[PDB]
This record gives C-alpha cells, sequence and structure tokens, in this order.
C-alpha cells in the first residue's frame, strides 16, 4: 500500500529459481 | 659392433637359425625381458606445472601480487580491485588451459592411429606386423621405400641402397653390402643404421640392438591472429592510459582510476581467442581423422581448404585396386574370360598349347601366395599377397590350371628384377618342363606397347611367325578395342634361350645383361577390368562445382587413362580432344585449331621433351588434362608447373621416387594402405584409405573451418563497442556511470570469451563446396569488412539497448533524461547528501549508488539479451537460420548458461557487497527485447538480400 | 606505411567513398529514430506527479547545511577569513528562508505557530491546480543572544548548524508512539513533531561536548509534521521544508568532537552502511 517498500527476498527467491531452472534445462540438454 | 665378424658367430650368439629365425614361443619370452623397440620418450609434465604456468606464470604474477596487496590493503581497513584482478587472472588462466588440455589430448591421438610395421621372418613365414616389438633376434626383411626397423646387420642383399640422412645427413644414397668393408662402425656395409629409409633394393639382416642401446639411442591463421591482437592491444593501452590520465584530473582517488583503466583493457580486447583458434583447428583435425583423412601438421589442416588443383594416380585412387581378369588376345582372336566355376560357355579352347605357353609365361613371373593354410576357399575368393595385376593373373590361370605351387616349384628362377616404374620391365629365367629340351626360358611384363617393339617374332595357332607389319596394326586395333572398355592390359612374351649358343650352366647376371633381351617372340596380352570406386564420380562432381581442377597423372597408356577419366568424370561429357575432334572431322590432327579443344591427353614421353613455357601453356589453356604414362619424376613436373599460376596443388603418391613432388606440392597426400614409409614420412597428409572421396571431404572441412573461425570472431568482436561506449559517454556527456569493471569482465570474460566455442560445432551450410576457392594471399580472416559489421552495426544496436535500459531504471527511480546530462560531477561527490532528482527529491550518495549499481546490472542483463540474437544471427553467413536449423545443441547449451549465470549474479543473495550487483524488476528484463529483434530481422533481411544478387554492393561491403 | 596508398589516379582507399558513407548515415539516423521512438514510449508508460518506484529512497537523510569537505568544521574564531566559508554557505541557503521573499500572491500561506497534523492538500494529481506551500519564518530560528537575524557563528561559540531532512514526494513521517525515549527534552510531546537529538559520538567525547540548544518551530526539538508531504516540485515550487537550528554554546578549545544527530521516529529508519540516512557525524574544534 505504501510506495517506500518493495518485497526484496521475494524477487530474490523467484529469480534463484529462475536461474536454476535455466541451469537444469541447459544440463538436459547437453545430456539430450 | 659385429659387422667385423662373419654371420654364423653372430646367428648363433641371439640364437637365430639364418633360414627360419626366431620360433613364436621364444619372441614373447625375449620381448618380456627387453622391453618394446622405442625410443625412451622425454619425460611428461605432471599436468599440474602447466596449470601454474598459465595462472601465476607470465604477465599474470604481477595481478596476482597485486590482488594480494588489495586484499591485504581492505583487511587493515580495494576489495573491489582485488576480486577484479583474482577474477580476471583465474578465468583466463582455467579458460586457457581448458581448451590447451583438450588439444593436446586429442593431438596425443595421433601418434598410434596409424602403426609402424616391419616384415619380420619368424619360424618359415613373414609377417607384417608393428614394428614396437621387435625382438633382438629375429630375422627381418626390409625392402626399397621402407624404413629399417631397428639395427640391422646384413647377411644377404640384393643391391640395396640405404639413405642415412640421420647422422651424417647427406642426401647420397650409400649402398649396402653383406661383405665387410670398414672396420669403423659408422661407416661399414654390414651394419644398417636405425631409423634410416631405405630407398632401392631389398636386403635381408638380423637385428643386433633394439630400442635404446641403438645408435640413436645414444600456422599463418593464429600469426595473423596474433597480429590484430597485438594491434589492438596496443590501440586499447592508448585510450585506456589516456582516460586514466583524464579521470587522474577530473579526480578520482587513484584507484577508481585504475578500476577503470583494468575495465577499458578488458573490454577493448578478446582475452580469449587465441586459445579459441587454436582449438578449432584441433577439433576440425579429429573430425577429419575420424573420416580416413589424416593430417600430421596443424598446418595443412589450415591449407587443404584453399585447394584448386589435385594431380591424383589412376590405381589405388580413382579405382578400387582389385582387378579380375575380362579379356585375353592371342592368335588374332579376342577372347574374353569366363570366371564362372563350372566353366560354363566354352567359349574359349583350352587344349591348344598357346594357352599353355600363356600359363608358362604369366604363371610364374608373380610373386603370390595364399599363406598355405586355405582349404574349402574357392580360388577366386582366395586371400593373396603381392600386387593387383600380379595374383590377378594368377586368378585367371587357376582356373585352367589345377597347381597354385606344384608348377612354380616344377622349374625354378635363376635371374630376378624387381619391377620398377621407370625401368617398366619384368624378367626371370626360368628352366624348361621338357625332359628333352630343357632350356632357359625368358619372360615378360609391361605395357604391351612398351614390349611389341622388342618382339620380332609372335606365335600363332601353335608356331611361331616372322614379324608382320599388320600384325602391328592388329596389335594397335586390339589394343583400342581392350582400352575403349575402360580396362588395362599387360603385354607379355616368352623366349627360349638357345641350347648350344647358351650353356646350360652359365650363371645368369642380374646388373650386366648378357642374355637378349631386345628380339624375342610374342605371346599375346589379357584385359584386367578395374572399377572405379563408387564414390568417386559424386567426388569429381563435388570438385567441378567447388572450382577445383582434377589432374589426372597416371602411368599406363592413353587410351585405358582417357577411357578411365571418361567413366570417373574427369573428362566431363561433351567436351572433346583434337584427337577425337579430328576423327569426328576426318581431318589431319596437324591442322586441327587447338582452341576448339579444352581436355587433352599428354604423354610422358613427349612430356620429357616439353619445356616449361609448354608445360605452362598446357595447363593454362586446358580444362580437363590427364598426364598417361608419367614416372614420378614427371610428376614433379607437374606440380612445380601447376603452381606457377596462383594454384594451391595437392599431389598423391606412393613410391619411394614420389617424395620430392610432395615435398614441392603445397599439400603431399600420401596413403595409408598401399604407401611406402618414405612417402608416409614425407607427406603433410595421409589417407587412411585411397578413395579420393577422402580428400574432397578433407578439402570440406577445410573449407568449413574457415567459416567456422569467421563466425566466432565476429561474434567475439560484436561485444566491444557496447562496453567501451558507456565510458566515452561517462567523460563527454557527463551521465553516471552506465557500466562498472565486474560489469564489463562479466560481459567479457562470460557471454563473449566462452560461448564463442560453440559456434566452432557448426554444420557446413548448403553452399559450402558450391564457391570458389578462397586466396590465401588477397583473402585474409581478419578484414575491413568483419570490422565494419562488428564495431558499427552490430555493437552500435547492443550499446543502444544497454543504454535504452540504463535510461528505463534511471527514468522510473526519478531521474529523467532530460537533466541527466551535466549530473556526473554532484553525483560522483561525496560531500553531496542531497542531490535533487527531476520530481524534486533528495537523494544521499549511498542512495544514488544503489540505482546507479542497478543500471550496471541491467546493462549487463541487456547485453545478455541481445547477445541471444547476435549468436543467432552469427550461426550462418550466407544462408538464413530458417533454412539452417539449431542442429547443435552446444550453443543453445551456451545461451541458456550465459541466461543462467546473469539471472544467478544479480538475484543471488549476498551478490550486492561484493561484485556491486543488485536485484532488478522483472519488467527490467525486457528492456533489450526491441534491439534483440531488431538485430535479428537486420541480418535475416541482409542475409536474404546477398542470396538474391550475388556480387552486389551488399556482398562487396558487407560480406565478411 | 606505404606512400603509393592514398591517391594513386582513382581515390582514397576505395571508389567515391560515397555508398558507404551514405549508408552508414542513413544507417545511423534510423537507429537514432528507433532510439528517440523507444525512448519517448518509455516516457509515456510514467507519471507527470510521482515517481514509479520510491521504495530506493529509503527512510529520508538528515543532512547540516555547512557543506563541509572532509565532515570536520575545524576553524580559528580569532580570524573572520576562516569562517567565512561556512558563513557564505549558510546565508545562501537561507536566503531564500527571508521573510522579504514570502509573499502571498496566491502561493505562500499563514501556517500555524505551533506544531499540527499533516496538511493533505489532496491527491497526487492535476484536478486542482498548483499548490499551496505553508511559510516558514526565519526568526522561528533566532539565538539567545546577539545581532538579529543572525546566521553566523562568530569568535563566541560556534556556527549554528541548520538540520534538515531530505524531501521525499508524499511523505509522512511518523513520531514514534512511546515516552522517555533516547530524546529527553524539557517538554516532550509525541505527535506533530520528528525528535532529533545531538549527542557524542563516544564517552571520551561526550565529555565536555557543551549544552545544546535546539531552535526550531515551537520551541522543541523536530521537524514540525504540519509541512508534509512533499507535492512535488511540479505542484509545489518555492516549498520551504523545515529547518533545525543546533548551536553548541561551550566546546573544549583545539579538541577535535566528534559529534552524531539523529533522528527518532517510526518511518525513519537506519543503515550500517550508509552514514547519511536519517542521522549524521560531525566533526568540530576550534583554533587558539
Ligand atoms: N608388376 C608389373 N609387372 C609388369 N608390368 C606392370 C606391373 N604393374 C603394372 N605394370 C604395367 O607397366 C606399367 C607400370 O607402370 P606403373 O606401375 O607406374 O602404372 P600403374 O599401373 O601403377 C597406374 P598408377 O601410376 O596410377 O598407379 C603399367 O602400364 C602397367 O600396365
Amino acid at each position: 500500500m505504501d510506495p517506500f517498500h518493495y518485497d526484496y527476498q521475494t524477487l530474490r527467491i523467484g529469480g534463484l529459481v529462475f536461474a536454476v531452472v535455466l541451469f537444469s534445462v541447459g544440463i538436459l540438454l547437453i545430456l539430450s | 659392433t659385429e659387422h667385423k665378424m662373419s654371420v654364423e658367430e653372430v646367428c648363433r650368439k641371439y640364437n637365430t637359425d639364418c633360414v627360419q629365425g626366431l620360433t613364436h614361443s621364444k619372441a614373447q619370452e625375449i620381448l618380456a625381458r627387453d622391453g618394446p623397440n622405442a625410443l625412451t620418450p622425454p619425460p611428461t609434465t605432471p599436468e599440474w606445472v602447466k596449470f601454474c604456468r598459465q595462472l601465476f606464470g607470465g604477465f599474470s604474477i604481477l595481478l596476482w601480487i597485486g590482488a594480494i596487496l588489495c586484499f591485504l590493503a581492505y583487511g587493515i581497513q580495494n576489495l573491489y580491485l582485488g576480486i577484479v584482478l583474482a577474477a580476471v587472472v583465474i578465468i583466463t588462466g582455467c579458460f586457457s588451459y581448458y581448451q590447451e588440455a583438450k588439444s593436446s589430448k586429442i593431438m596425443e591421438s595421433f601418434k598410434n592411429m596409424v602403426p609402424q610395421q616391419a616384415l619380420v621372418i619368424r619360424e618359415g613365414e613373414k609377417m607384417q606386423v608393428n614394428a614396437e616389438e621387435v625382438v633382438v633376434g629375429d630375422l627381418v626383411e626390409i625392402k626399397g621405400g621402407d624404413r629399417v626397423p631397428a639395427d640391422l646387420r646384413i647377411i644377404s642383399a640384393h643391391g640395396c641402397k640405404v639413405d642415412n640422412s640421420s647422422l651424417t645427413g647427406e642426401s647420397e644414397p650409400q649402398t649396402r653390402s653383406p661383405d665387410c668393408t670398414h672396420d669403423n662402425p659408422l661407416e661399414t656395409r654390414n651394419i644398417t643404421f636405425f631409423s634410416t629409409n631405405c630407398v632401392e633394393g631389398t636386403a635381408r639382416g638380423v637385428v643386433v640392438a633394439t630400442g635404446d642401446r641403438t645408435v640413436m639411442g645414444r600456422t599463418p591463421i593464429a600469426i595473423e591472429i596474433e597480429h590484430f591482437i597485438q594491434l589492438i592491444t596496443g590501440v586499447a593501452v592508448f585510450l585506456g592510459v589516456s582516460f586514466f590520465i583524464l579521470s587522474l584530473i577530473l579526480g578520482y582517488t587513484w584507484l577508481e582510476a585504475v578500476i577503470f583503466l583494468i575495465g577499458i583493457i578488458v573490454a577493448n580486447v578478446p582475452e580469449g581467442l587465441l586459445a579459441t583458434v587454436t582449438v578449432c583447428l584441433t577439433l576440425t583435425a579429429k573430425r577429419m581423422a575420424r573420416k580416413n583423412c589424416l593430417v600430421k601438421n596443424l598446418e595443412a589442416v589450415e591449407t587443404l581448404g584453399s585447394t584448386s588443383t589435385i594431380c591424383s594416380d589412376k590405381t589405388g585412387t580413382l579405382t578400387q585396386n582389385r582387378m579380375t581378369v575380362a579379356h585375353m588376345w592371342f592368335d588374332n582372336q579376342i577372347h574374353e574370360a569366363d570366371t564362372t566355376e563350372d566353366q560354363s560357355g566354352t567359349s574359349f579352347d583350352k587344349s591348344s598349347h598357346t594357352w599353355v605357353a600363356l600359363s608358362h609365361i604369366a604363371g610364374l613371373c608373380n610373386r603370390a601366395v595364399f599363406k598355405g593354410g586355405q582349404d574349402n576357399i574357392p580360388v577366386l575368393k582366395r586371400d593373396v599377397a603381392g600386387d593387383a595385376s600380379e595374383s590377378a593373373l594368377l586368378k585367371c590361370i587357376e582356373l585352367s590350371s589345377g597347381s597354385v605351387k606344384l608348377m612354380r616349384e616344377r622349374n625354378k628362377k635363376v635371374a630376378e628384377i624387381p619391377f620398377n616404374s621407370t625401368n617398366k620391365y619384368q624378367l626371370s629365367i626360368h628352366e624348361t618342363e621338357d625332359p628333352n629340351d630343357n632350356r632357359y626360358l625368358l619372360v615378360m611384363k609391361g605395357a604391351p606397347e612398351r614390349i611389341l617393339d622388342r618382339c620380332s617374332t609372335i606365335l600363332l595357332q601353335g608356331k611361331e611367325q616372322p614379324l608382320d607389319e599388320e600384325m602391328k596394326e592388329a596389335f594397335q586395333n586390339a589394343y583400342l578395342e581392350l582400352g575403349g572398355l575402360g580396362e588395362r592390359v599387360l603385354g607379355f612374351c616368352h623366349y627360349y634361350l638357345p641350347e648350344e649358343q647358351f650353356p646350360k650352366g652359365f650363371a645368369f647376371d642380374c646388373d650386366d645383361v648378357n642374355f637378349t633381351t631386345d628380339n624375342l617372340c610374342f605371346v599375346g596380352l589379357m584385359s584386367m577390368i578395374d572399377p572405379p570406386r563408387a564414390a568417386v564420380p559424386d567426388a569429381v562432381g563435388k570438385c567441378r562445382s567447388a572450382g577445383i581442377k582434377v589432374i589426372m597423372v597416371t602411368g599406363d597408356h592413353p587410351i585405358t587413362a582417357k577411357a578411365i577419366a571418361k567413366g570417373v568424370g574427369i573428362i566431363s561429357e561433351g567436351n572433346e580432344t583434337v584427337e577425337d575432334i579430328a576423327a569426328r572431322l576426318n581431318i589431319p590432327v596437324s591442322q586441327v585449331n587447338p582452341r576448339d579443344a579444352k581436355a587433352c591427353v599428354i604423354h610422358g614421353t613427349d612430356l620429357k621433351d616439353f619445356t616449361s613455357e609448354q608445360i605452362d601453356e598446357i595447363l593454362q589453356n586446358h580444362t580437363e588434362i590427364v598426364f598417361a604414362r608419367t614416372s614420378p619424376q614427371q610428376k614433379l613436373i607437374i606440380v612445380e608447373g601447376c603452381q606457377r599460376q596462383g594454384a594451391i596443388v595437392a599431389v598423391t603418391g606412393d613410391g619411394v621416387n614420389d617424395s620430392p613432388a610432395l615435398k614441392k606440392a603445397d599439400i603431399g597426400v600420401a596413403m595409408g594402405i598401399a604407401g611406402s614409409d618414405v612417402s608416409k614420412q614425407a607427406a603433410d597428409m595421409i589417407l587412411l584409405d585411397d578413395n579420393f572421396a577422402s580428400i574432397v571431404t578433407g578439402v570440406e572441412e577445410g573449407r568449413l573451418i574457415f567459416d567456422n573461425l569467421k563466425k566466432s570472431i565476429a561474434y567475439t568482436l560484436t561485444s566491444n563497442i557496447p562496453e567501451i561506449t558507456p565510458f566515452l559517454l561517462f567523460i563527454m556527456a557527463n551521465i553516471p556511470l552506465p557500466l562498472g569493471t565486474i560489469t564489463i569482465l562479466c560481459i567479457d570474460l562470460g557471454t563473449d570469451m566462452v560461448p564463442a566455442i560453440s559456434l566452432a560445432y557448426e554444420a557446413a551450410e548448403s553452399d559450402i563446396m558450391k564457391r570458389q576457392p578462397r586466396n590465401p594471399r588477397t583473402d585474409k580472416l581478419v578484414n575491413e569488412r568483419l570490422i565494419s559489421m562488428a564495431y558499427g552495426q552490430i555493437g552500435m544496436i547492443q550499446a543502444l539497448g544497454g543504454f535504452f535500459s540504463y535510461f528505463v531504471i534511471l527514468a522510473e527511480n526519478g531521474f529523467l533524461p532530460g537533466n541527466l546530462v551535466g549530473i556526473r560531477l554532484n553525483w560522483d561527490d561525496r560531500t553531496v547528501n542531497d542531490l535533487e532528482d527531476s520530481y524534486g527529491q533528495q537523494w544521499t550518495y549511498e542512495q544514488r549508488k544503489v540505482v546507479e549499481f542497478t543500471c550496471h546490472t541491467a546493462f549487463f542483463v541487456s547485453i545478455v539479451v541481445v547477445q541471444w540474437a547476435d549468436l543467432i544471427i552469427c550461426k550462418t553467413r550466407r544462408n538464413s537460420v530458417f533454412q539452417q536449423g539449431m542442429k547443435n545443441k552446444i550453443l543453445i547449451f551456451g545461451l541458456f548458461e550465459e541466461t543462467a549465470l546473469a539471472a544467478f549474479l544479480s538475484y543471488c543473495p549476498g551478490m550486492d557487497v561484493a561484485l556491486r550487483m543488485y536485484p532488478l524488476k522483472p519488467s527490467w528484463w525486457f528492456c533489450a527485447f526491441p534491439y534483440s529483434f531488431l538485430i535479428f530481422v537486420y541480418d535475416e533481411i541482409r542475409k536474404l538480400i546477398l542470396r538474391r544478387n550475388p556480387g552486389g554492393w551488399v556482398e562487396k561491403e558487407t560480406y565478411y | 606505411i606505404w606512400n603509393s596508398e592514398k591517391k594513386e589516379f582513382l581515390g582514397r582507399t576505395g571508389g567515391s567513398w560515397f555508398k558507404i558513407l551514405l549508408f552508414y548515415v542513413i544507417f545511423y539516423g534510423c537507429l537514432a529514430g528507433i532510439f528517440i521512438g523507444t525512448i519517448q514510449v518509455m516516457l509515456l508508460t510514467i507519471s507527470e506527479f510521482k515517481p514509479t518506484y520510491q521504495d530506493r529512497v529509503a527512510p529520508p537523510g538528515l543532512t547540516q547545511i555547512p557543506q563541509i569537505q572532509k565532515t570536520e568544521i575545524s576553524f580559528r574564531p580569532n580570524d573572520p577569513k576562516s569562517y567565512e566559508a561556512y558563513v557564505l554557505n549558510i546565508v545562501r541557503f537561507l536566503e531564500k528562508y527571508k521573510d522579504s521573499a514570502q509573499r502571498d500572491d496566491m502561493i505562500f500561506e499563514d501556517c500555524g505557530d505551533v506544531p499540527s497534523e499533516p496538511k493533505e492538500r489532496g491527491d497526487f494529481n492535476h484536478e486542482r491546480g498548483e499548490r499551496k506551500v505553508c511559510r516558514f519564518k526565519l526568526e522561528w530560528l533566532g539565538n539567545c543572544s546577539g545581532l538579529n537575524d543572525e546566521t553566523y557563528g562568530y569568535k563566541e561559540g560556534k556556527p549554528c548548524i541548520i538540520i534538515k531532512l531530505n524531501r521525499v514526494l508524499g511523505f509522512k513521517p511518523k513520531p514514534p508512539k512511546n515516552e522517555s525515549l533516547e530524546t529527553y527534552p524539557v517538554m516532550k510531546y509525541n505527535p506533530n513533531v520528528l525528535p532529533v537529538q545531538c549527542t557524542g559520538k563516544r564517552d571520551e567525547d561526550k565529555d565536555k561536548v557543551g549544552n545544546v540548544e535546539y531552535f526550531g518551530l515551537g520551541n522543541s526539538p523536530g521537524f514540525p509534521l504540519q509541512y508534509y508531504p512533499y507535492y512535488g516540485k511540479l505542484l509545489q515550487p518555492k516549498y520551504l521544508q523545515p529547518l533545525l537550528a543546533v548551536q553548541f554554546t561551550n566546546l573544549t578549545m583545539d579538541t577535535e568532537i566528534r559529534i552524531e544527530c539523529k533522528a527518532y521516529g517510526e518511518n525513519i529508519g537506519y543503515s550500517e552502511k550508509d552514514r547519511f540516512q536519517g542521522r549524521f557525524d560531525v566533526k568540530i574544534e576550534v583554533k587558539s
């Protein structure tokens, strides 16, 4: 409600999940 | 050390029987004791010395010391500089090691890919076995054109000349004799030195020393890349020093200035270009060697992509070299051999003694066996050791005769001269089978027209007939008829030595010929059809479309050479020679205009009297050339004369006498299954199989290397502009710095250096063999078009994408682009803690720095996003991605991994205190998507324009 | 570096040089076209009265008015030329706070003389015109004994440093909802003020630090809340933010004093990395 607090540590979790997904997809692709 | 004394005591010392040799059981018994016959290799590095050589060695120990000093300085109170230095050295060294420990491993495989063989005689049998396990006792055999396996004490020589060229270095071939000549082991004649090639003749010796206890046991592309790297590094150092001084003038506490200098230097130079080039060459060498195409040096890989002429012989290369007899000719009757087991057809009469004389001339000149133990195996499919024409004649005779070895043992030969290409005659003196007339037989073998002039008599239906002028015309007509079918024939004849003129005890001399070899009779000749290889016509077509001029330098008659050329495709349809044109027009060949014929057949005899200008004009004014009945010295003649007009000529050779031609030619191609060791070691390229389609495949690989290298270099160079432009605008326009040094390292030492390897695995384009060969002189790896396309068309769009992202973040946080100009002085001032933004708010220093570092991070992310499309468009430089496909998975792996690294660096907690990288909102990942799409669309359109109209302005000024 | 390369008989390393330069000019003009278009399309999606993101502007920092190069205030109270820079900077800042420049003209307004609740003048949009601003009187700071409207630290005493809170658009500071905090003024009242304190750095420096005096609106240490929230430069030009003059009466001569000033509150936060967010440090010393 207040435009002075952004919900970090939730963006960080999403970014790390996305990076892990990309890394796993690349590793699986090299193994195909 | 045993040449002084006789052979009986040397042979008993090593427990050897001179006639037989060593038993099989004793071979391993002595091998396991003494060990292998090979010189001890120099000691190998423990595989961690080179690691530290590349990390802590060279010009990197200074950077390591600086990083340690910066870390210490941070500890007592700075950290950024230490992290930057440590990252630079660690990543650069590790990458340079990974590409050096791979190329070395691949090149280690070529030592044992082709084996070294020696001809040992053990237990009364000669076998071609690897020369590593040569024991110090067995009896070995050496033949002209081979290299000795170990030190040999000659026991039975046959005029064998051994050229050392390794101790003395003199290329003069020294003859070898079984008798002692000098007490000095270094210049005696009994001893043959180790690792010395045998030029001519054949000698048998007993090995006295193996392994260490022996006499011997006591690229342009890289240069061009290095020059370009040195030039760009000079420019980078100049710019970096200038801007470092300027930053000090502006005032940046001597440590932000060093960071600026490091950022500029890292951004302006490609840090992994040379290792990438080396690994590209090595990977393509392995790919070439996987197919039957082996290269000795890495320079032959750089060449062979600019090949414009192939001078390949006929037999073995353009034909399978497994000849089955088809036709005969005797008594003016063209007979054909029916090879059926049941003897069907009965087209030929066997009872005539002309055929028994034919077997008695063509049955004992051959040196052919069947390894003794063959039962139930048909004579047609029985394996033979020897030549092809030899033992092809035996497959012919054995269907009629019934004794593989009995009849050959019935007589015995007293004279023997090995068949040689230059001498061309095969002679042997045999005792007659007749018990009342035991005369001495004489035999002939070679070119039918070269032997016909040696005969003034000819058998006809049973009895000799005098020299007939019509007989010569009949022989020529029969030769034409048999050669028109793409067949090679052998003309041979026999003569009985007079009984009273030559007493029946005379020794048959070898050097000084005393037997009459000028007035013999003539039995006949037979055909030996050799069909061409299956994949050869396709290879000749591929060469024709690729602008490679194929020249056949054969060694037999012009008619059969022309026939096999026409069958293969060397002489294309609709193209005619001057003699065929004259025959069509019934015109004398003298007055036929030579400009109406583009194919020519050159006889070898006429080639000896042709001058350099005549050879040059013959090569220049013809496109389909064959050289019939030539010798390897003449092969040197064509090889030398064909590169005088800017050609990269690759020639094939297998004999001992072909070595100067192979050395003179740009690419010397030896033979892996039929070539002598001299040619195999004097060449830059070995055909694991003699196919001539493997030559074209190797040429295709050599062409592909250049395309892949150009693509990788262009992709690596593209990302230099967006990493140097932000610093340019940071001082020219006075805006907050949009790119830090760690970010520059991530752009350069990250998404640029490492994914460039993935472009080396790209498949060959559709038109790879449909364009003219590259010019080694006027065409370079790095040219103005590549620099233009990298630094002015793609780099600028990438920089625009990064700057758009930077402006988006700065505007969304308050600082509109209007009042960003000229704010650099107050922005970077630590004493100003109330800087006013566009909306009127006031920021502390560490509150503006967070926004600036987020801008840096999203600049990095936008560079990654645009380099997605930059890597996609660099897959092809002539075709389109939609018609090329995403075949290689290494490229997609690189894309996913660079994006994963980008998304991990920003979002990982605790990375905003070490690398100064901050998380960016999800909306900011799509800032550079329009510019990536623009890059893709622009290159697709440009390549479509290039394909539509070749040779236009786009190709002239943009086709890198 | 060959001389036979500039102009043989046709041109300078190319034919007429025209098509390549024309192509590059058209290409770069087009690229500037897409860049300008994309920048404009981006500017369409942002607001004119409030920034898209304001989380980066954390609880606003605290700043003192004498801009000092190395957070040090070192001066000899004998020579007037030693403290000329500080006095000049204070005067340049306070020029806009003089009563001669605060005339209504449908711009300024007579604000309360005691701290009051925040004045919400409407929403952060353009249905109303330009907003009015509460006026600040320079006489509210004053001095215990000296020249009238004096902003100088003369031979006696120390320059009266002016403490100001950074402006954040649409920010309403929240005073703490408690009593007997680290701030112990003579008259302590939680609402309508943002308490500030100026103590020493350490025990060794709290000695002989003197009795600091806060000269603000209502004679209580704080920023009166009637001046908040800020409505932006476009909507509130000539907006006078509250000030707070702090004067150090007696101090040790020729002894460096490290003083840390805070601003306690509920919205106000503190960061370890940022030394100027919600608090600040100063260094003072007088030379004999
Ligand atoms: N062992 C042999 N004995 C007698 N004549 C032979 C022979 N081998 C080949 N010939 C014939 O004599 C000539 C030998 O010359 P050469 O051996 O160099 O030609 P070639 O048959 O090997 C074709 P290429 O040079 O392409 O391999 C040929 O014309 C061949 O028909």
